[PDB]
DNA sequence: GGATTTTCGCT
DNA sequence: TTCAATCCACGCACCCATGAAGAGGCGGACAGCGAAAATCC
DNA sequence: CGTAGCTGAGGACCACCAGTACTTTTTTGAATTTTT
DNA sequence: GTACTGGTGGTCCTCAGCTACGTTTTTTGTCGCACTCTTCATGGGTGCGTGGATTGAA
């Protein structure tokens, strides 16, 4: 729960947060669950239909410390603070940083490097899992292909650069992503793409993944001060997060097609769930949404280990501490923003 | 006055202690007399000022205090664009050629 | 001679000539009654206040209510509202009790005091009733007014007395020739009660003479 | 409103034949056969007309007769079939002044002058109203003769002494006012044709309509004077035949011109009765239609709700009180507040 | 159920009327129990929660007969009638006689004769009645004065006159009064009259038989269209009925004084009954009041003969009649008003 | 604006499935306004607040089988409503102290 | 527009808030005291330990009503603040604003130029209703230096000048603070605007109305869409959440010590409705704090004429508007910011 | 053949 | 010789349907990407 | 903990059903710190 | 026929308690730019009481 990352995670349902002397205490049903300390601390992040205890409130709101309250899911509810630390300054850096485009520059190829990255180490982890039909050399082709791309972008300087190598390696992806699924790959797979009202199964449920995580980085931005509608390497306009889909494009990779993979495999989704209305749109049924979001739930109380940190985790933890670091970069800890990265 | 306003009263008596049915019947006829029902435990009436005030007079004199409810809505006199019905409970309208 | 008492009048009638004088000839020649609101106030009031068959022998004081008075020297029949009996030595004894005490009678309305008459000249007659029949000396008078809650007392002198054998004298001859009179309405006269008849714009106006042949020319 | 007369209350008309008119409190209930079909608080009506057969409660009439709410019986068509009527009040003073008035004949014509040139008056400025806003239409100049005409005849009947002579007046002004008012079809075919008068049996149409109006007016002026306080049986004019409601005819002298034909005759002009409605059995005159008839009651009630501003009192008053306030100035000239009564001169 | 002058009374309650055919019909239940011939009526009177039938008060209405309706204790309650209403002459001929003398005193020898009669044999009858209690001379002295004192009024031509033959004929009858009673003479002693606040016990209870009476008499008035208000001995004033006063002087006596002192003799009551006043005024019970009012009832339901018409009809019909044959004097073939000359 | 308005409802519970009508009816009325009777609410809303109301109420319930009125006072309500019994309400213009 | 929404407020400790629908109902071990409707507030504002349900905190905090907690004597304690709503264009204008000096020392100007116009004229006002009470001369000295001021800050173009003169007009002034009281002089411990955070008497009226104010602006600034407590004008200083109320200080002086200074005069409060500690410290009565709460409502209640277009307005829309207008000169639709001058 | 121009589905 | 009620225009006090601003999102018209696939030379 | 569904156990409102009844004084009562 | 008093039963409303969950979000090149939604402010009616000119008397 207490990351290194100062900041507290309670996540499990109906844990009533409470006070005893100068510690927080965390209550299941009546009992004392959990006890923690406030001396270090620097904001408390809480998910579920809960409380606070009135002390709770408070004792945190004169030392420098943020309730924020969400629900289960991630829906930024609301946020309780005195006179309001630590976002005044650094919503004013990102702009300024906004403003500019060198820094701008860098922050995107920053990205874009972490995105090349986990796609490359993505197809070698696939052509190892199954080396009895596929493709070995080609994948190694385009893996030396994108070697050679990721040394490219880290030798950035320019946005149209880095706009122009984006829409490529796009094209290249879709390309090579054909070939890649296992089981049921005669059924409804794809030869064209849409970012527009999807043709083809699998496109459509690579929308609805998107609007997920969506949801999960926009709520992710606001647990900590950041802004939305201004981002670094798409450019400012009103009504689109750009910062949000600047993130998404980051981690479209092991939280998106994955779970693609993972759900159209194993035969745990039909084509009895999927429609067609005139244009190629796939109305997903009702049973079918439900078990898509059952799933995700599932998914995100997986545990895995923070690349970076090294710290154990849940996957639906990976955004917002992800996001978390974002902030320390504009609070000047933080030298770079590697989300997957050597250095 | 002389103005023929349209008066609305809700009534709420208590019939689980010792002043219940009596009570209730008797502001029920007392309340009746001066006008129809439109639903049941509230009630409206065409009415001038005096007429009013003895309704008043008497129903503050009837029920017993500290134990009861009784309000009184004086909509005014251009009453015919206020009055909002809905629902399929029809009640009859004195200011209309009336015929039966 | 039941004849000369049958032919009394009755004591609010006294009250009211002193008013828009009018209103007496209107309620007591052509018998003629509506209801404002202050009319149902106030009979409310006099019911609730008034019922009979009982008394209070307190021993500080005795009060009755609803006592029938008859005056014979100003022909006045009338019910006194509100008699007080109190403990003094040069009293007289009343009927039917032990003791001796002295008699103040008390009559309550309903409204602020009024600046003018109209309620005195009332209180004054009830002294002379009693002043008939108990024959003693009355020279005190409480009011018990309602709006304030409270009493005012008014002591009575004979030019009291003289003004309302006068007044009574001419309000009774009003009787011999039934003519309702007039008088200059002004503002005060609008929450008559009897205005649906009274009509004041129908008293200082112009004649119809004048009026049905002027739209006649044409 | 200053004066505040009195307000105007309702009217109920009853139809659906074989009811019951009981009385719960103050409540009347119309009952039939133990089923209800209605019930309406009692202060908050004027008079209650029946129609065909339908009975009375004794209690319901003992109690609308202490309350001035006047009650009617109709068969069909208007008859003055049954009233009802209560007991006296205690108001000497204005009923010997009425009974020793009608015995004098030169106080009877000191009213009847007044009765009839109001009347008169009624009559010309009315057929002067039609004739200035309809130019392309009639002789434009047989209104305006009968117009001088009328204005010549009423100063001379202001200036009569015996009740012949007025009698006389008055008729040679019905006839001279009704040889035009024969023209009068303006937006109708010719079955709404005046061709005279027929008394008993409503033969012809427009006849059909008079009488409604009339027996609807005269069962207005009735209770407004017997509410007023006066006796309305005897009276200040006509040959005292007994038994007749002789000060209603008297008082409805006035406005009848101007408050019931003109009524029948904008009903006509309108278009908003039809020729069909009515019909007619093997003789039975003219009888109108349970339609017609509902319509005939909505445009009344409707049409009694304006307000206008009285001549001589000089208030905004409604339409429906004028039999009112008439018969209201009328008492109290007997008192002797005023010089002479008032007609209502429209 | 009877028939009395052209004239229809139902005095028994709860009892429908109908038509049928050309006759009237009494119900009671869907029983008949009478039918009756409506050739030659001239009104109906009824006294019961009846409520007719709208067949017959069409009829009626249409045949020229008005109808009444009471209640079944003689209050008046309504009065149906068409056009005519038939007292319109009548109460012509009432107002025109209201206003001179010779008719008016006439009127008033007519009253007074009956009076004077009545109260002379009453006498008489009580002297033969009883022997042992009574002082005969004075009663038989008092008879002569009568018999000449009525002799006397016969023949009476001015208002002043009549008026103190009346005041004597009222001493001579008080002064004989009081030994009427011959029991509880404790407290029920008769040594004045008082009407305005009655004193001393029997007073008030002579005074409250009058008021009945009269508003009994009032009724009746009411019935034939004679305008109670406008008397004739009696000079008219606002609020009081002075005909009724003219009316109930022939009835006054044997009607109230009798029932009154057979109240007394027969030990009806008791005068615990009466509650005292400190002027000396006198007022009753409601227990006794009421009692007051069933013995009187009751005694409306006594059967008697009409001395002048001869049939056997019930007390409460007696002011009535009268009051019918009044209203036959004012238009009508009556020689002259008859009284009450009860033997 | 700031009218106070009346609402009173009367749903028939006990036809075929009343209760859901009347519970949804109770909450949705009790969204809008205050307590002050069985079956008799006030509220103080806005014209355009007032007819989302209306629009919201008249689907929930099912016409042709219960009664729902509507009244409107006006801007200056103090004066018309008045109180005599045991059921105090809260006038929402008070200081508001608890 | 906007007419002036209600406010709720809660004393007694231990209750609990809890959201049901859109209503808005107060516990304490399950006992409903009360439910309010939830689309006609404005604010809500609690008194000792009360607690909220995160459902509830959720919606007020998407729906523009402003939660506040408070304790005892006033002192401030998380405010409920929600997220960005967008307009992020007006923003960028508001954020390239600061940190240039010309600007912030034109609108430095402004505000403090409505200051010093406020708290002159009301002096001049006070010395005409009734001269007899005070010396009518000194009030008008003070007048005219005042008014020489005010052209040394209209011919101003640095932010450091400004704050020095500051002092001019936070000591010009203080002098006439302590004859400003007329009744009960000796009975209110009154040593003018000598003031003392840890409360010396008096001043505790002076804490909490500063304290109301401040929250009322806050909100009213935050529906729009910026925040201004430190910002372009105010110091870079942490801890000194004042520009906030700078944008009223214009009415700090004006509607919180005029607020004060007429409950003193109208004799309403009386000494008994205070007391001290053992230590020293200054509390106030609760039926003290009922009686100024409800006069604060009633005041607030009250309606007046704006200067610029006239259209009839109430005073609790003074801040609000006074937000508004900020928005549209940024937008550059005027010159510069007209302030609230009375 | 070779600039080159268009055609063409992705940021 | 000034007068003494009467109508009569007359203003005045709000209400209401509706018609025009800010925040908002919508598709189009150029930006682009690199191949390719010729397109042509 | 807020949002829905589900029962339940009551206090309110009103429509009927049935049983023993049915007449009373006289005088009182408001008004420009608003009265349509 | 009504007005008054008992009793019976069927039907409306609100709290209490138990059971299971809680919320379901079909893209995102940039640039002005013609469109839409939502929401605040006015030139028409519609009264509703009132002083200003008009003359027949004292
Ligand atoms: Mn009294």
């Amino acid at each position: 729960m207490k990351k290194l990352l100062n900041t507290l995670y309670v996540t499990q349902p109906d844990t009533y947060l409470s006070l005893d002397g100068d510690n927080v205490v965390l209550l299941k049903e009546q009992e004392k669950l959990g006890r923690l300390p406030l001396h270090n601390l620097e904001a408390i992040v809480g998910f579920g239909y809960t409380g606070a205890s009135p002390a709770l409130m408070g004792y945190c709101a004169e030392r420098n410390i943020s309730i924020t309250f969400l629900t289960k899911n991630g829906r930024f509810l609301a946020r309780v603070v005195g006179e309001s630390r630590g976002n005044v300054v650094l919503r004013k850096t990102q702009y300024r940083i906004s403003e500019n485009d060198q820094e701008s520059t860098k922050i995107a190829r920053n990205f874009i490097t972490g995105k090349v990255y986990n796609s490359k180490w993505m197809l070698e982890r696939m052509t190892r899992e199954h080396p009895l039909r596929v493709n070995v050399e080609q994948f190694k082709a385009t893996s030396q292909l994108l070697s050679v791309m990721m040394q490219e972008i880290r030798n950035c300087d320019s946005l149209e650069s880095l706009r122009g190598w984006e829409g490529q390696a796009a094209i290249n992806y879709n390309k090579v992503f054909d070939q890649m699924i296992l089981q049921q790959k005669e059924e409804f797979a794809f030869h064209g793409r849409s970012r527009r009202p999807p043709k083809d199964n699998v496109n459509a449920m690579l929308s609805f993944a998107y609007t997920l995580l969506a949801n999960d980085v926009a709520a992710a931005l606001e647990t900590v001060g950041l802004d939305a509608y201004v981002g670094f390497m798409h450019q400012d306009r009103p009504g689109r997060a750009s910062l949000a889909l600047d993130l998404m494009e980051e981690l479209r990779g092991l939280y998106a097609d994955r779970f693609v993979l993972s759900l159209i495999n194993r035969k745990e989704m039909t084509a009895d769930g999927f429609y067609k209305k005139e244009n190629g749109a796939v109305l997903m049924t009702d049973e079918a949404r439900k078990t898509f979001l059952k799933a995700w739930q599932t998914k995100k109380q997986e545990k895995i280990t923070h690349p970076y940190l090294g710290e154990k985790m849940s996957w639906g933890l990976v955004p917002y501490v992800q996001a978390l670091l974002l902030a320390r970069f504009l609070r000047g800890d933080l030298d770079e923003y590697p989300p997957f990265l050597w250095k | 006055g002389a103005g023929s306003m349209l008066v609305l009263i809700t009534y709420d008596v208590q019939t689980s202690s010792m002043g219940g049915t009596k009570r209730l019947r008797k502001v029920a006829k007392a309340c009746q007399n001066y006008g129809q029902r439109v639903q049941n435990s509230v009630f409206e009436c065409i009415v001038d000022s005096t007429q009013l005030t003895s309704l008043k007079l008497e129903l503050t004199s009837l029920i017993d205090e500290e134990k009861d409810s009784l309000r009184i809505y004086r909509l005014g006199n251009n009453y015919k664009t206020k009055v909002e019905h809905i629902g399929a409970k029809p009640s009859i309208d004195l200011e209309d050629p009336l015929i039966f | 001679a039941s004849n000369e008492e049958d032919r009394y009048l009755m004591l609010s009638g006294l009250q009211h000539f002193q008013f828009c004088k009018r209103q007496w000839a209107l309620i007591h020649i052509e018998q003629q009654w509506e209801e404002n609101v202050r009319t149902i106030e106030g009979q409310h009031l006099h019911k609730k206040a008034d019922q009979p068959f009982m008394k209070e022998k307190r021993g500080s004081k005795l009060t009755v209510r609803a006592m029938p008075i008859q005056s014979k020297n100003l022909q006045i029949s009338g019910i006194c509202d509100v008699v007080e009996f109190v403990q003094d030595s040069e009293g007289i004894e009343l009927s039917g009790v032990s003791g001796s005490y002295k008699a103040f009678p008390v009559e309550y309305k309903r409204g602020k005091p009024k600046k003018g008459d109209e309620d005195i000249v009332q209180l004054v007659a009830q002294a002379m009733c009693l002043e008939e029949m108990l024959v003693c000396r009355i020279d005190k008078g409480y009011l018990f007014y309602n709006e304030i809650k409270h009493r005012v007392e008014v002591p009575i002198t004979d030019a009291l007395r003289d003004k309302v054998v006068q007044m009574a004298k001419e309000m009774h001859h009003y009787y011999e020739n039934r003519h309702t009179p007039k008088v200059k309405t002004g503002p005060f006269c609008n929450n008559c009660s009897l205005q649906s008849i009274c009509l004041p714009k129908l008293m200082n106006k112009r004649s119809v003479k004048r009026y049905i042949e002027g739209r006649l020319s044409e």
